[PDB]
RNA sequence: GGGAUAAGUGCUGAAAGCAUCUAAGCAUGAAGCCCCCCUCAAGAUGAGAUUUCCCAACUGGUUAUAAGAUCCCUCAAAG
RNA sequence: UUGGCACCUCGAUGUCGGCUCAUCGCAUCCUGGGGCUGUAGUCGGUCCCAAGGGUUGGGCUGUUCGCCCAUUAAAGCGGUA
RNA sequence: UAACUUGGGAGUCAGAACAUGGGUGAUAAGGUCCGUGUUCGAAAGGGAAACAGCCCAGACCACCAGCUAAGGUCCCAAAAUAUAUGUUAAGUGGAAAAGGAUGUGGCGUUGUGACACUGCGCCGAAAAUGUACCGGGGCUAAACAUAUUACCGAAGCUGUGGAUUGUCCUUUG
């Protein structure tokens, strides 16, 4: 059948992480800090958005 | 396992599209005059200039 | 013999159009494969396909009868283990009328390339409007 | 203007200068062959149809008379060891049509 | 209710009734209620 | 959280002066169905869209070059 | 299930019980919605609709089954050689 | 149009399904064993979707001819969206009983109700990959029952040509 799990690649999706706070908001660095661990490597662009929950 | 059924000399042929090789990658020497292979020194005669 | 056969340069192809306003679905349908078929011309050959360019406009309109706006399941499986999917002529008359259409002529026609190369031309609108007007639609009614 | 004849068992359309290849006359090479059963007329001016016509019968030359090409009929049983094979050459004559 | 392939007035107020095609009794003694004629 | 529903609950309602949830009509009603959440998705051959870029010279057409993309090379957050 | 037949397979279709991986049916064990109780309430009984997800760890025994210890919302019954 | 005798040469001794009469089995079995007929075996062609054994029908060969058999005529798919009259609302048609029941029509006997046949429908009606018990789309007539009309439909029959054997001698054709 589809669907069965057999070996391949792994990883590199697109995942959303939702329901995150966010703990501090630095101008004059732009930063934002984020309450938690977002996907990707470091380097990597994540895209931010308010929760539609 | 074993091949159940022998491959037709279609088959064959179609398996055997992308066993071709490729070219060289090559260029001409701006000293030597003759080919060399780009990033590599001349085998026929003399330096790199790089 | 003698008998003659229709080629690529000998056929000519008409666009109709036909309101399913008070329609059956079978009812029209049968109609409508026939025309697009190409079964009433005179030079009707096999092989090539010297049918027509129907167009379907009011395909909100189309009418059942009995108890099949809730009975009459329309079925579907996905090719994934449990990936079968159901819906109802009642919620597809309102939801995609212009599919219910499709599918209800396209089952009427022959499962070959030729078949499916005559189902294309089939144009089906909800509403009682189309964007072939450069086509001199001609107004054909069922009978 | 054409005419619907009938010949061989079999219904022909035919018009005024056309090669037709009919099955074996009783006629010789050369002799002309005048065919007596018209069932219809017409095409461009007149138009007669009935049951029969008596009159503007077909005037035709007979041109050629010969043997079609071999067909080999062949029917086989499997696995019962039962084939047969034959030949056929289908003899006909082709006519001229002169006059209708 | 009593949903059995026999439904028949038990008391003589239980009145037999049809809807949706199934058969039923409609009755006082709520016990009485049956359908699935 | 919306929509349509199952078993059920009905309102109105006659055929059948009555009653009657049903025949016409009108609601309500499930972890279920369809959306809402997340992901792939235009080879969806029905191949969709939006923005920006390039768009001449000789002879039906050909050509190379343009925008752009690679070959080759240094790599890793990728393999 | 225990069988009855002897239709395919004896120039070969590998048995049971576990493990890994599941998948499907519904004749529903749990959770969801109801009717009727000989339903005061907590808890039940029995029917009806419902298959979304869930449905444990051990002792003994090759064992399936099974009996037991301890929890559990529940420790479902079956098909898929 | 065979029958029989005398001689030469055999193959066969595992049969099957269906219809009907039985035994056995459980008024199970595509079971098993007998009688009876057919088809397959050793039979191609049309229909039953596909489907040795069911229905029609027995292929010498060729033709871009005609009439029909079973079976059919809305589209897939050749031919009736045929004609007359009625029934059925369940998609029954297009799977299944005991039992139940102000479903609906007909005729009938009763003193508005009750019953006797009755035609067609409802519930009883739950299974395992995927709708999945019309082949599909679809169908309220394209279902049912009855009754005349047409047409389609085979390698059947006829038409035309041809190839072989035979037997009459119309007339050695």
């Amino acid at each position: 059948f589809k669907g069965q799990k057999m070996p391949g690649r792994m990883g590199g999706n697109t995942v959303t992480v939702q329901n995150l706070e966010v703990v501090q908001v630095d101008t004059e660095n732009k930063v934002i800090l984020v309450k938690g661990n977002v996907p990707g490597p470091k380097k990597g662009l994540v895209e931010i958005r308010t929760s539609i929950k | 396992a074993v091949p159940k059924r022998r491959t037709s000399k279609t088959r064959k042929n179609k398996r055997r599209t992308h066993f071709k090789i490729s070219v060289p990658g090559m260029t001409e020497c701006p000293n030597c005059g003759e080919y060399k292979l780009s990033h590599r020194v001349c085998k026929n005669c003399g330096s790199y200039n790089g | 013999r003698q008998t003659f056969m229709a080629n690529e340069s000998n056929i000519e192809r008409k666009w109709y159009v036909i309101d399913a306003e008070g329609q059956t679905l079978g009812r029209l349908s049968s109609e409508v494969a026939s025309i697009l078929r190409g079964k009433n011309k005179v030079t009707y050959t096999p092989h090539v396909d010297t049918g027509d360019y129907v167009i379907v406009i009011n395909a909100s309109k189309i009418e059942f009868t009995g108890n099949k706006e809730t009975d009459k399941v329309y079925y579907r499986h996905s090719n994934h283990p449990g990936g079968i999917k159901s819906i109802t002529a009642g919620e597809l008359r309102r939801t995609n009328p212009e599919r219910l259409i499709e599918n209800s002529i396209k089952g009427m026609l022959p499962s070959t390339r030729l078949g499916e190369k005559q189902g294309k031309k089939l144009f089906v609108y909800g509403g009682a409007e189309h964007p072939h007007a450069a086509q001199q639609p001609e107004n054909y009614e069922l009978r | 203007m054409f005419a619907i004849i009938e010949t061989g068992g079999k219904q022909i359309k035919v018009e005024e200068g056309q090669e037709i290849f009919v099955e074996k006359l009783d006629v010789n090479e050369g002799d002309t062959f005048t065919f007596d059963k018209v069932l219809f007329v017409g095409g461009d001016s007149v138009k007669v149809g009935a049951p029969t016509v008596e009159g503007a019968t077909v005037t035709a030359t007979v041109n050629k008379q010969g043997r079609g090409k071999k067909i080999t009929v062949f029917t086989y049983k499997r696995r019962k060891n039962s084939k047969r094979k034959k030949g056929h050459r289908q003899p006909y004559t082709k006519l001229t049509i002169d006059k209708i | 209710m009593k949903v059995r392939p026999s439904v028949k007035p038990i008391c003589e107020k239980c009145k037999v009734i049809k809807r949706k095609g199934k058969v039923m009794v409609i009755c006082e003694n709520p016990k009485h209620k049956q359908r699935q004629g």
